[PDB]
């Protein structure tokens, strides 16, 4: 039901399995635990919020998805890697 | 309406959702399902303020405007060790700065 | 209503 995503700085993010399958890369992985040696906390947290935001508002007026310009490049790289 | 939450203790974040009409107790059950510690072994906090088990999440300040999928609200989680630890939440890594 | 891919959203955030 839930999967555990681990960041490079050792944070664990417990997300619903169905939400995490928004990522094509993660969907290719799947135990209940995926390790990311290259994605830091402040990026992986946003990635997780994206999963939920997408599942909820896909086929919904859609509110903005907030991204600080300071995290955007790292987020871009992460999202590319994650295929989402 | 649904509320979206990051339940946080130390370096662990649970991304979950509940209803505004959910009691704090129901949240503790979700946490029990994930972390295998029953409701009476948990304290939940918002804004350094202890949450009452019998209150709805909405009464506690978790609303659709406040706890959104793009921008979830944090709930702090403290476990009974006999004695409850003080709230320990580790920050995420610091975002870089621009040029 | 369709949610944009995170790559697109992240790039749009660099444009701003």
């Amino acid at each position: 039901m839930y999967v555990k995503l681990i960041s490079s700085d050792g944070h664990e993010f417990i997300v619903k399995r169905e939400h995490a399958l928004t990522s094509g890369t993660i969907k290719a992985m799947l135990t209940n635990e995926v390790n990311f040696r290259e994605i830091p906390s402040h990026v992986l947290s946003k990635v997780c919020m994206y999963f939920t935001y997408k599942v909820r508002y896909t086929n919904s007026e859609i509110p903005e998805f907030p991204i600080a310009p300071e995290i955007a490049l790292e987020l871009l790289m992460a999202a590319n890697f994650l295929d989402c | 309406m649904d509320v979206f939450l990051m339940i946080r203790r130390h370096k662990t974040t649970i991304f979950t959702d509940a209803k505004e009409s959910s009691t704090v107790f129901e949240l503790k059950r979700i946490v029990e399902g994930i972390l295998k510690r029953p409701p009476d072994e948990q304290r939940l906090y918002k804004d350094d303020q202890l949450l009452d088990d019998g209150k709805t999440l909405g009464e506690c300040g978790f609303t659709s405007q406040t706890a959104r999928p793009q921008a979830p609200a944090t709930v702090g989680l403290a476990f009974r060790a006999d004695t409850f630890e003080a709230l320990c939440i580790e920050p995420f890594s610091s975002p870089p700065e621009l040029p | 209503n369709k949610v944009g891919s995170l790559q697109y959203l992240a790039l749009a955030a660099l444009i701003k």
